């Protein structure tokens, strides 16, 4: 199960060697520990992915696509969101 | 000079067998006449259709007339296009382009994607007729996707004759709930009249609704009881009144007897019977041309088998659809000529759209030039601000 | 036509053979007037049609019994012609009572030579609108 | 004839209202007013 999320301190932050570790090592903060601590919980194997374009994202006006990291559960890229994302109204009618 | 012809017409059509004979009448020369072989035959049963294209095929005749379905295109194409016998028809337009079937009837697919891009739609039902086919509606489906329409296409022409009245209530109890006021519905003069009695009957023709008959005949449907009601009922013409070649064959048509050529004593005309008249016009031009620049004409006719092992053609047929393919008049449709492959070209529909004086003129759709929107009176006339 | 005007001659007791979308409206025809059973493995009539036989079963209801299961309601729909078009009229009546926004492209007249470029805009239309699940309807060559 | 006139025009959608007031109300046509969505009330002297 794919864990998503974006860069932003302190909720996901490199570490002092990412390029000497691989996969979860590489990425610490905020929701990596809370990650862990909902992987003891449900008992499921996680792969820590950053959203490429750094938006939490928003619905476009015109082409009503998403974009960003609710473009990335909408769309099924990946599974689970642990990130900072507002709960708004128009996230809700979309994502759980 | 004695040239016989075929003819497949079907059961309970008379109007444009009636329309086939004034034309034979106006349009005959003494140089050459044409003799028609008329049989008619159920359109449907593809074994009939089939029998009817042998005995007539061994008369010798050198170009066949006739209709088809859905249920017999697949037939006659393939024959035509086997035995090298050409074949004139007003019924629908083949989507694969077939040699040795030329088609009178004029394909309205780049208009019907015209109009709807003229209302500026998103949002729409489409209730198309299987017997009609779904060529249409691969148009308004793949079209749908590059221009984001949501469109709710329904089946509507399997409803049986008997249990009319429960299933098309049901039917536009589900459109009221998605909300779907612009309607484009698409079938023969059979189903448009029952559509139309059960929209008047729900009153699903309030001002808010819009309609678009997508038939060529718009004034041959009932309009008089969806006039009032405030619904835009848009639609397509391919026969103008006011052309004045037409003017002059509407009261040739209404002085003629009812006992002699039934459905003839008409003010109006069906879109049928206006491509069967021009029908007559192109068989007798392209043996007027096949007369000028003289051939061998005759041919031995003794075919007779249609089972020949191997069937082999006859190559002054194809001398005869040359001929069938260069031709350019002037008929009820208007412009009358055709491509390589058969479909016509440089010909014109017309956009009416209805309003309280009756059926009224806003347009006309074109291949060279696609939506001539033509002079407006400020239809609505504005308030000045 | 002729092959079956044959073994009409051949006096023949039941006739086995496959139709397409060409066809079928000959098949079922020749066999129901002249009275002699047919039998198929080949799409299966849309309508009743007498003295035909299908050993291929229906799956316009398992198509939609399959879709009901996943929960969909945005999914493009790739379909050929050549194979008939009867699954293409159940997956529609049903996308209006069940609020389903299908885009249903056709991919079957699509030539020998420029296949490859044609389904690369095909696609492509898929990423404007984003339709990541797509049915694919149609037979074992245009499936790989 | 005022029935016909309002089928045409179409002032039988939901929101209108009709009294007919005759004794006979199934006396008259009642079928084409129905399926629309007025409430047509009315009397009835005779009971079936």
């Amino acid at each position: 199960v794919v864990v998503t999320t974006i860069l932003e301190s302190p909720y996901v932050m490199m570490k002092k060697n990412h390029e000497m570790l691989e996969g979860n090592e590489r990425y610490e903060g905020y929701c990596v520990d809370l990650a862990a601590e909902i992987a003891k919980h449900c008992g499921f194997k996680y792969k820590l992915t950053i959203v490429g374009d750094g938006k939490y994202g928003a619905r476009d006006a015109d082409t009503k696509i998403w974009n960003g990291m609710v473009g990335e559960l909408v769309y099924g890229k990946a599974d689970i969101a642990i990130a900072p994302l507002t709960i708004t109204l128009v996230r809700e009618e979309v994502i759980d | 000079n004695s040239i016989q012809i075929g003819g497949l017409f079907p059961r309970g059509a008379d109007q444009e067998y009636s329309a086939f004979r004034v034309g034979m009448v106006q349009f005959s020369t003494s140089e050459f006449r044409l003799t028609p072989h008329i049989d008619n035959l159920e359109v449907a049963n593809s074994f009939a259709v089939t029998n009817a294209f042998c005995s007539q095929f061994s008369r010798g005749v050198y170009a066949i007339f006739g209709f088809y379905d859905k249920k017999s295109v697949n037939t006659i194409t393939s024959f035509c296009g086997t035995l090298h016998v050409s074949f004139i028809t007003p019924s629908f337009p083949t989507d694969g382009t077939h040699p040795f079937v030329i088609q009178m009837r004029p394909d309205l697919k780049g208009a019907l994607l015209s109009l709807i891009e003229y209302y500026q739609w998103d949002k729409f039902a489409y209730l198309y007729d299987s017997d009609r086919g779904l060529s249409t509606l691969q148009a308004v489906l793949d079209s749908a996707a590059e221009k984001k329409w949501q469109v709710t296409a329904i089946n509507v022409g399997n409803i049986n004759n008997d249990k009319k009245d429960e299933t098309y209530r049901s039917l536009f109890q589900d459109l009221e709930l998605k909300k779907e006021r612009r309607v484009i519905l698409d079938c023969e003069r059979d189903k448009v009249n029952d559509i139309v009695d059960q929209v008047i009957t729900i009153g699903k023709h309030v001002k808010g609704y819009h309609y678009i008959i997508a038939n060529l005949g718009f004034t041959d449907g009932d309009l008089l009881k969806i006039q009032f009601g405030g619904a835009e009922v848009s639609g397509f013409q391919i026969v103008d009144y006011d052309d004045s070649l037409v003017s002059k064959f509407i009261e040739r048509w209404s002085t003629l007897e009812e006992k002699e050529y039934p459905g003839a004593h008409t003010a109006t005309i069906k879109y049928t019977s206006a491509l069967t008249y021009d029908a007559v016009q192109v068989m007798t031009e392209a043996f007027r041309n096949l007369r000028k620049q003289r051939i061998e004409i005759s041919r031995r006719g003794n075919a007779g088998d249609c089972l020949a092992n191997p069937a082999v053609p006859w190559g002054q047929g194809v001398e005869i659809e040359r001929a069938l393919k260069q031709v350019q008049v002037e008929g009820l449709s208007g412009n009358i000529k055709f491509d390589q492959n058969g479909k016509r070209i440089n010909y014109t529909i017309n956009i009416m759209e209805l309003k309280t004086n009756g059926p009224r003129k806003i347009g006309y759709w074109s291949e060279v030039d696609k939506m001539v929107l033509t002079e407006d009176d400020t239809s609505g006339l504005e308030q000045k601000t």
